[PDB]
């Protein structure tokens, strides 16, 4: 069924899941015209296809050429992202194919369901999470891709860069939310706590800096310190 | 006109024929139903009086043989028999008459009731629905599963109705999954109409079969398949226009013999306001929606 606080650790056993989130994939900007009517330009957007056991992410870029000429986009991107999961799913050797995809948008249940018939073992499955993955697009690497992209493509990435050599990934899943929590929250301010320090970098290699085990403890409290602050700012608490 | 003779009647039960009944008491002289209307299938339908536990019954045509009932004491319900003794048969039904011991089929010449209930109903479609080929009439109750249900478990007592499922494989064309999941007029007219029943007739009768079901005996796997044919056919954008018509004539028929306190238990709100409201035939079934917003406003 869905999957909730109860159910939490399932996450990080070993049934190959994936985390599916299309808030992303259909992006626009919403502008005047000449005439003084309203207009939208898309922009390149993403799927963000997530194993939260080993980090492993699957981002296919949407490029903006796939919405040309095609009516009630908002709509067509749900079926699109269920489209292009199952093209992930058969390109995955067996032993690699999830038994278990957690959409975070409920809407995006029929559309999956749909496109994975010729995998009945898969369950589809919803989530009373609320996560973060929205801002999957403040990670500055993540956008960069997607915005040069100039034709449809995917790009794989471990979102955990190398924090399983030392942590487990529960603990790995916690960082993350976290993280993209604060960036949801407010992307300057965490930002600026993630890139203060100049002689911390982030390696080619990596999508976060490189910071030490206590340094990371620090920033995760940076990082909780700018989420209650922003708190007490939204509701004059 | 043709005859259902009875036996006798050894326990308190309510009787329908069709869309009527009465209320006969234990070992009440009572032997049967005569000037039924020749030209339709009909239903006999029983639901006791100790025990309205199953409701139970019948379908026939009695151009097809010589039918009567008689209650079982062993298995404790009235059976439908075949006489294969012409001549015993008239001799028995004229005594019966003679005694006045029948009641008479109380159709009004006005009244098409009936006839719109069953216009596409035929007794050899219901018999490969409810499969006993023993028997030229067949047995319907309250109880009795669907295929369907059984999938999702004595398969030689299930109603065969056509599984219909929006999320199957049969229903979707690999390479359409948003066309034919949002318009379901592949999987209307050339899976279902073209494939499976291969006209529209055998389509409505399958239908209106499950509505009578559903109707009669409260059978829930009956109201499932009834609302699924309506929700397929107003769920495709193309639909032919003679179907869109029939299909409104049905409905409002289906609609005005509901009896008034059955509304909650025998129509699913959701597929009532999706059809009549939101889906691409929402405007093809203006009698329908006329007698659904004046007779059930609360539903919608
Ligand atoms: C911070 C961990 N956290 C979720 C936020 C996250 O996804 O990481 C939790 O422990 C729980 C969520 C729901 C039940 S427990």
């Amino acid at each position: 069924g869905a999957m909730n606080s109860s159910n939490y650790a399932e996450l990080f056993n070993n049934d190959i899941k994936l985390f599916v989130d299309d808030t992303n994939v259909y992006r626009v900007t919403v502008h005047k015209t000449f005439e003084g009517n309203v207009a939208t330009k898309a922009i390149n957007g993403c799927i963000f296809t997530l194993n939260p056991k080993t980090g492993h992410l699957f981002l296919k870029i949407i490029h903006t050429s796939v919405w040309a000429g095609q009516k009630r986009l908002s709509q067509l991107a749900k079926w699109k992202t269920a489209e292009e999961v199952s093209a992930l799913v058969r390109s995955l050797p067996k032993e690699e194919q999830p038994k278990q995809i957690i959409v975070t948008r409920k809407a995006m249940l029929d559309p999956l369901e749909v496109h994975m018939l010729d995998f009945p073992n898969i369950a589809i499955r919803p989530t009373e999470l609320r996560l973060p993955f929205s801002a999957a697009m403040s990670i500055d690497k993540l956008s960069d891709v997607v915005m040069k992209a100039t034709e449809p493509q995917m790009v794989l990435f471990n979102i955990y860069d190398d924090w399983l050599d030392r942590i487990s990934s529960y603990t790995a899943f916690s960082r993350l939310t976290l993280l993209l929590r604060a960036l949801k929250t407010n992307e300057e301010s965490a930002k600026m706590i993630l890139l203060s320090d100049p002689t911390i970098t982030i390696k080619s290699y990596h999508l976060w800096p490189s910071f030490t085990d206590e340094q990371w403890i620090t920033i995760e409290s940076q990082m909780r310190d700018l989420i209650l602050t922003e708190y007490g700012r939204k509701y004059n608490v | 006109m043709n005859t259902v003779p009875f036996t006798s009647a050894p326990i308190e039960v309510t009787i329908g024929i069709d869309q009527y009944s009465f209320n006969v008491k234990e070992n009440q002289p009572f032997h049967g139903i005569k000037d039924i209307p020749i030209g339709h299938v009909h239903v006999i339908h029983f639901q006791h009086a100790d025990n309205s536990s199953m409701r139970y019954g019948y379908w026939f045509d009695c151009r097809m043989g010589n039918f009567y009932i008689q209650y079982d004491p062993k298995d404790g319900l009235y059976k439908m028999m075949e006489e294969r003794d012409g001549a015993k048969f008239e001799n028995i039904v004229h005594n019966f008459k003679e005694r006045q011991m029948m009641v008479s089929y109380p159709k009004i010449d006005e009244d098409d009731t009936w006839y719109n209930l069953t216009e596409f109903v035929q007794m050899d479609k219901i018999r490969k629905i409810v499969r006993k080929d023993e028997n030229q009439f067949s047995y319907v109750d309250s109880s009795m599963t669907t295929v369907q249900e059984n999938e999702l478990s004595d398969p030689a007592h299930s109603l065969n109705y056509t599984v219909i499922n929006f999320k199957s494989r049969e229903a979707i064309r690999p390479g359409h999954e948003m066309e034919d999941f949002l318009d379901k007029s592949y999987y209307l007219n050339t899976v279902m109409l073209q494939g499976i029943f291969k006209n529209s007739s055998n389509y409505f009768g399958e239908l209106q079969f499950a509505f009578l079901n559903a109707m009669f005996f409260g059978n829930y796997g009956s109201s499932l398949q009834w609302h699924a044919m309506i929700e397929l056919i107003c769920s495709s954008a193309t639909v032919p226009k003679h179907m869109l018509d029939k299909l409104d004539e049905i409905l409002y028929y289906q609609i005005k013999t509901l009896p008034e306190q059955y509304s909650d238990i025998l129509l699913n709100e959701r597929v009532w306001n999706i059809c009549l409201y939101s889906s691409f035939q929402k405007n093809s079934l203006h009698n329908t929606e006329k007698i659904m917003e004046n007779k059930y406003p609360e539903l919608l």
